[PDB]
């Protein structure tokens, strides 16, 4: 098998794995300021040779997309994460503690790694980097491509009445603008938080004023 | 007002059905109170009436401002909520005590909340004012025709600069044409005015012409 060589390489890796997530979540990263974190991802897929590009409509708020190239004649799978977090130090009007730590920071403790920038994204995101890194480095036989897709504004932030233009977008320069730019595959699996659940429904949203 | 509830959650994990008072959602908890405190403010008023020489002061109670969380986040429901009262006060409240009752409102509904002042100023009935309120009655009924009438409890239970010079014992007092902006009077009688301006010079060959 040229599977076993691969898991056995990922039980080498987890280091790495503990170490580019905790380095990633401990980035400031709230929707509207993803740009530092997007240059992190950037520059470690460029270091693991993923070629990586920015894809983005500003300058410090983009999408990463790089490639690990196949032999040819498969289906090609995206890996999908977000580079933007929930909690900005600002928002002192949507809780009671925004300065907390776990808001904002990323630890190793005991077999954990705490901090909700990692449960979302950095976190699943670490996760298919280190799997991607295992492929490559493992030599692993792969006619497909696989497409890997660090993305900008996930989270449903939008812009309304005075709030308009680059600090409040989110979801429109997101995903949706990498993928009409060239982040196409045959298939993507999108990494998030399910409890090792598989999910393809999701659901639509209006906003009302 | 600031009321706390929590914990913050995504929308597709709000917990429902949940009563009002113990909704998560700060503002979901504060929309009680304000009901509450609404009825607070009428009974308010009328408790704290008080008549002075000087007009009768009735001193009413407004909500007039509301936040909680932005406008432009708005996936997470907020775990407070603010809310920003404008409480008027007779000359003789003190206002520790108008932020105990309250701070009673809120603990009578259960709520955990945030009662904090941020402004606090003194109203006054003025010392020694006859000299001016006589100086004026002669003018006011030489140009007007009738003796001055008890002013309307609006116009004495507002804020206006006679405070300051109450304060700084200079005797002082208000008067002018037209209903208040408050009111909301739009316009003046031109009439009207020079008739006060009259007064107004009136007023001080008199006052002006006395010895301290
Ligand atoms: O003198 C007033 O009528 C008056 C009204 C307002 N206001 O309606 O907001 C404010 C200051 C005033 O002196
Ligand atoms: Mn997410």
């Amino acid at each position: 098998n040229d599977v076993a060589k691969v898991m056995k390489t990922l039980d080498g890796m987890r280091e790495g794995l503990i170490q580019t997530a905790v380095e990633l979540g401990s980035i400031e990263a709230p929707t509207g300021r993803e740009g530092a974190a997007g240059d992190y991802v950037y520059e470690w897929m460029a270091r693991n040779g993923f070629g990586p590009e920015r894809v983005g409509v500003f300058d410090d708020r983009f999408n990463v997309v790089g490639r690990l190239r196949g032999t040819g004649g498969g289906a090609s799978l995206s890996f999908n994460s977000h580079l933007d977090t929930i909690m900005a130090r600002e928002d002192t009007a949507r809780f009671a503690d925004a300065n907390d730590r776990i808001y904002h920071e990323a630890w190793h403790e005991e077999g954990r790694i705490y901090g909700y920038s990692v449960v979302n994204c950095k976190g699943p995101m670490a996760c298919w980097l280190i799997a991607a890194k295992a492929l490559k480095e493992a030599g692993a036989a792969l006619k497909g491509d696989v497409v890997l897709t660090a993305v900008c504004g996930e989270i449903d932030c939008e812009p309304v009445d005075e709030f308009q233009g680059h600090d409040y977008l989110a979801e429109d320069i997101g995903a949706r603008y990498a993928i009409s730019h060239g982040a196409i595959s045959d298939y993507a699996l999108v990494a998030e938080a399910t409890n090792f659940k598989p999910a393809w429904v999701e659901a639509g949203k209006v906003f009302l004023k | 007002v600031t009321v706390f509830a929590g914990p913050s959650r995504y929308t597709p994990y709000v917990p429902r059905p949940v009563a009002a008072l113990d909704s998560p959602n700060a503002i979901v908890r504060m929309a009680k109170l304000v009901e509450a405190l609404e009825e607070w403010a009428d009974n308010y008023e009328k408790r704290y009436t008080r008549e002075y020489g000087g007009g009768t002061v009735v001193p009413k109670v407004a909500i007039g401002a509301i936040r909680g969380g932005v406008p432009y986040k708005i996936y997470r429901f907020p775990e407070l909520c603010s809310i920003y009262m404008d409480i008027r006060l007779n000359p003789d409240t003190n206002p520790l005590v108008v932020q105990r009752e309250v701070e009673a409102v809120v603990s009578k509904l259960g709520l955990k909340a945030e009662v904090k002042p941020f402004l606090f100023r003194r109203g006054y009935e003025a010392q020694g004012i006859e000299p001016l309120q006589n100086a004026l009655e002669v003018a006011h009924r030489e140009v007007v025709g009738r003796p001055t009438e008890r002013p309307g409890s609006p116009e004495c239970s507002m804020w206006r600069d006679t405070n300051p010079y109450n304060e700084l014992g200079i005797p002082s007092l208000t008067y002018g044409c037209g209903g208040g902006a408050g009111g909301g009077n739009t316009y003046f009688l031109v009439d009207d005015m020079l008739k006060a301006a009259k007064v107004y010079a009136m007023t001080a060959m008199d006052l002006c012409n006395r010895t301290p």
